[PDB]
């Protein structure tokens, strides 16, 4: 069970973080 | 109380070795409060440690590592923890023990993880004294009757043994070794470790009481070991146990691919009745018989919609998505009343819409793989005879076998390029995966001149026959060719056919990942972004992810941002919930190919899923005002609501009438329209009998549906590929079968409304509205009037029973069972489906069920 989330957390940690790579750099490309 | 270590840390100073240990054990003792004074004197606990010490060599490790926790250190307060020795007593309550109790898991995992990967023998020691406080807590955590998470740490920690050790010497083996499985195939990620892991799990399942067939044969095929699986079968045969061999042959042909079957079938090959139909099974030949059987016995398909569609179609591109929606709503059934019927717009085809026509012929017989050949012949130019081949591969679908040798010859002996174009794309769906050289060489020779037409199936088909064989001739020839041509129609084909050809494999792909994506030819990219999707499909693998995101935004073809989305999807599909997250922005876009991938990559990953947020974001974007947005959008909601009722998503009416609407409209674009039609023909895909998931029953990623959904989103630049998602449907069906092989009168037993599973009513003919009169006018006198007038004047049941042929829907399998423990016995539990072998112990009569005709 805790092994588990465990996991799910970090999974979606990584997957939080890639997502606001992608959201930087599509504001940078609508800035100009 | 004390006020002040000081005098404490200065007996340290002495030269006097009896001194000095009087002076540690106090230090220890006010450690809890004087770690502030102690740290700047630090440095002469470090010395005294480094050296013979008597007893300082000891506690002033333990000394140390309490100081320096206190400080903030963690990385030098272990060193010492570690050197202190038997000091540590990890069995306490202590709040410093449990956290350099967590630090040294933490970096006992991170060491085995860091240096596991890296050669054999050329391994950077661990600490034995690590090792032993690690060990330590594995086996605190086992003498706490706390069996379950020994197995995590041990995983995080990459070592075997005590995994093994501790899912083997603990109860509720069964729930231990199920919780192991889960982890095995959800969350973790390294395939060599999940491997190593799936390896240690069967070997348990052997040497269990009672060998679990089923989960063995399920991590035999993850690990693709068919000499194994084949030892188990003969086993499984020399001893008496038929049913057990019956499900797993089934289970077996489900999950695993061709080439792995066709592996097992050989080395079964190297009474003999049994190893025969074994053979059988693993070939298929009744699997698609049951499942052509199940669809026509209900084939419960509505002609009213089709015809309205009809009545309102105008354009050529209208006429051929209701022909491809009329295939999906009939897929698997081998009833074509609908174009047996309209012969005469039937033949107002023309040109390619002849050819799919004839593709659509193929996906309704798809499966009736008996009467193949002289069917297409009896159902009968170049553009027919082209369509009548692409039609017969999309029959004979991936098990094909026996008429590949046909396709090869007729191809060979093909003039016409349309029908060199219709065979190559027959002959690649009959021999997808099978990786056969002369097929191959074949389609090499076909594909090596200058013709659109005949390249761009050439290559397609050069991709299924590849599938997954990764061959370096194969990538090496497509590329050159890809390189060296003129014909961008050439390059689609060959970009969907290295996609293809380099599925499966996760990490093995991004050398050529890496070229196609820096490759400056923009269908190139494209096909870089589609082999991202193939090669990391399924996987939720967040470089992949990052990739495709990246080329969503910086690349400047808008083809390629589309393609990159939809690789998104291909790739986030076993984690409905998670896409509509990453989706709900890109479709949001500026850019309308982005939308419209945001809108195909939602239809992907949530297809035959009927998921919430998917919809509440697909139906702003199906009302949009650019053409193919909205397209892209009504064929997505499609693909997520395939098989789904009013009451489990209640907006499947709504988008029903939406897509009347449009159809029935004078100004929504033809596009618009032909992205409706198709919807409607997903929705009610094989007569409300075949749903879309791209893995199997038990998890397996189910290759034909991905290929199918794959090249059906490729689609968009040739209309012919649209039939392709044919591949991508599967009968929702349990099936019960005895051990005679044949399909007994069962009755299943499903515990809930016979309205959220039911099939959508017809919805009859709209019925003629009069004119009416409008609200006869009120007078003066007319109440008046009115007043004279007026002086002189449920059970809902909660029961659910099918026949054996059960079209249960897949969120319809948890709930479900038979009445009071029928004579049947499930082998496994109702909620897999698929083919059930139930035992039988009472002997009776045993009625069969009837083979109706394969006519609809």
């Amino acid at each position: 069970d805790l092994y588990s989330r465990y996991k799910k957390l970090q999974q979606e940690l990584e997957f939080l973080e890639v997502q606001e790579e992608y959201i930087k750099d599509e504001q940078k490309n609508l800035k100009k | 109380m004390i006020t002040s270590a000081a005098g404490i840390i200065s007996l340290l100073d002495e030269d006097e070795p009896q001194l000095k240990e009087f002076a540690l054990h106090k230090l220890n003792a006010v450690v809890n409060d004087f770690w502030a004074e102690i740290s700047e004197s630090v440095d002469k606990i470090e010395v005294l440690y480094e050296d013979e010490g008597f007893r300082s060599r000891q506690f002033a490790a333990l000394v140390a590592s309490k100081v320096f926790y206190h400080l903030g250190a963690f990385e030098e307060s272990l060193n010492y923890a570690l050197g202190a020795g038997d000091l540590f007593n990890v069995n306490d309550n202590s709040e410093y023990v449990e956290t350099i109790i967590a630090k040294c898991i933490d970096h006992y995992t991170k060491q085995c993880v860091e240096n596991a990967d890296l050669p054999e023998g050329e391994k950077k020691p661990i600490d034995q004294r690590l090792e032993g406080i690690v060990n330590k807590m594995f086996q605190r955590c086992l003498d706490d009757h706390k069996y379950k998470q020994a197995i995590g740490i041990a995983l995080e920690t990459r070592r075997l043994d005590v995994f093994e050790k501790t899912i083997l010497e603990s109860n509720d083996v069964p729930g231990m070794l199920a919780y192991s499985l889960k982890l095995c195939m959800s969350l973790m990620q390294n395939k060599q470790f999940r491997n190593k892991v799936l390896r240690v799990l069967v070997k348990i399942y052997m040497n269990l009481e009672k060998p679990d067939f089923i989960n063995v044969c399920q991590c035999l095929i993850f690990l693709d070991d068919p000499q194994a699986v084949s030892d188990i079968l003969e086993k499984l045969v020399k001893e008496d146990n038929l049913l057990m061999a019956y499900q797993i042959c089934f289970d077996l042909y489900e999950s695993a691919s061709q080439q792995f079957l066709s592996s097992v079938i050989q080395n079964l090959r190297t009474p003999k009745d049994q190893t025969l139909k074994m053979i059988k099974i693993l070939s298929g030949e009744m699997a698609i018989e049951l499942h052509l059987q199940f669809l026509i016995r209900n084939n419960n398909t509505d002609l009213m919609i089709l015809k309205n569609t009809k009545d309102a179609v105008r354009n050529s591109v209208c006429h051929t998505a209701t022909v491809i929606a009329n295939s999906f709503m009939h897929c698997g059934t081998t009833s074509d009343q609908f174009l047996r019927d309209n012969l005469e717009w039937l033949a107002r085809a023309t040109n390619w819409a002849k050819f799919t026509a004839t593709a659509s012929l193929g996906v309704i017989h798809k499966g009736h793989e008996k009467e193949a050949l002289q069917l297409m012949a009896t159902y009968l130019s170049a553009y027919q005879e082209g369509g009548g081949l692409y039609a017969l591969g999309l029959i004979h679908a991936n098990h094909g076998g026996d008429i590949i040798d046909y396709l090869l010859n007729q191809l060979k002996n093909a003039s016409n390029d349309i029908v060199r174009h219709g065979g190559s794309l027959g002959l690649g769906l009959a021999a997808m995966g099978t990786a056969r050289q002369d097929v191959y060489d074949l389609l090499k020779t076909n594909l090596y001149q200058d013709d659109a037409v005949t390249g761009e199936a050439a290559g397609l088909a050069l991709g299924l026959v590849m599938l997954g064989s990764k061959n370096a001739q194969a990538i090496e020839d497509m590329v050159g060719y890809a390189q060296e041509t003129q014909h961008e129609k050439i390059l689609r084909g060959l970009a969907v056919g290295i996609a293809l050809v380099m599925y499966g494999r996760m990490e093995e792909a991004d050398a050529l990942i890496e070229s196609l994506c820096r490759d400056k030819d923009p269908i190139l990219r494209r096909s870089g972004m589609y082999t991202v999707a193939m090669a990391y499909c399924g996987s939720g693998n967040n470089k992949a992810i990052r990739r495709l995101l990246h080329v969503a935004v910086s690349d400047v073809n808008d083809d390629v941002r589309r393609a990159a989305v939809e690789s998104l999807g291909f790739i986030l599909f076993r984690t409905p919930e998670q896409c509509p997250s990453v989706v709900s922005l890109l479709s949001e876009s500026y850019n309308p190919h982005v939308r419209y991938g945001a809108a195909m990559a939602l239809g992907i990953c949530c297809a035959g899923t009927g998921n919430k947020e998917a919809i509440n974001l697909l139906e702003p974007m199906t009302n949009d005002p650019v053409n193919y947005v909205r397209q892209g959008a009504l064929i997505a909601s499609a693909l997520i609501m395939i098989q789904q009722t009013e009451i489990t998503c209640p907006k499947v009416n709504q988008f029903r009438q939406l897509y009347s609407k449009v159809i029935n409209d004078k100004h929504d674009d033809v596009m618009a329209k032909f992205g409706a039609i198709l919807a409607q023909g997903i929705l009610d895909a094989g007569g409300h009998n075949v749903t879309i998931s791209l893995q199997s029953r038990t998890g397996h990623t189910h290759m034909p549906s991905v290929v199918g959904v794959l090249v059906f989103t490729q689609f968009w630049f040739w209309f012919p590929l649209s039939h392709f998602l044919s591949l991508a449907y599967t009968p929702t069906c349990v099936i019960g079968l005895n051990k005679d092989l044949k399909m007994p009168k069962v009755q299943y037993k499903s515990n809930c409304k016979p309205s959220t599973f039911a099939y959508p009513a017809p919805l009859e003919v709209p019925k003629e509205k009069e004119k009416e009169k409008v609200s006869t006018a009120v007078l003066s006198i007319t109440a008046k009037a009115k007043k004279k007038e007026k002086e002189k004047e449920e059970p809902e049941p909660n029961f659910q029973l099918l026949d054996n042929p059960a079209r249960v829907m897949p969120a319809q399998l948890k709930v479900l069972t038979m009445p009071e423990t029928c004579r049947y016995q499930p082998f496994k539990p109702l909620s897999i489906g698929g083919i059930i072998i139930l035992k039988d112990t009472s002997e009776d009569i045993e009625e069969l069920v009837e083979p109706v005709a394969a006519h609809g």
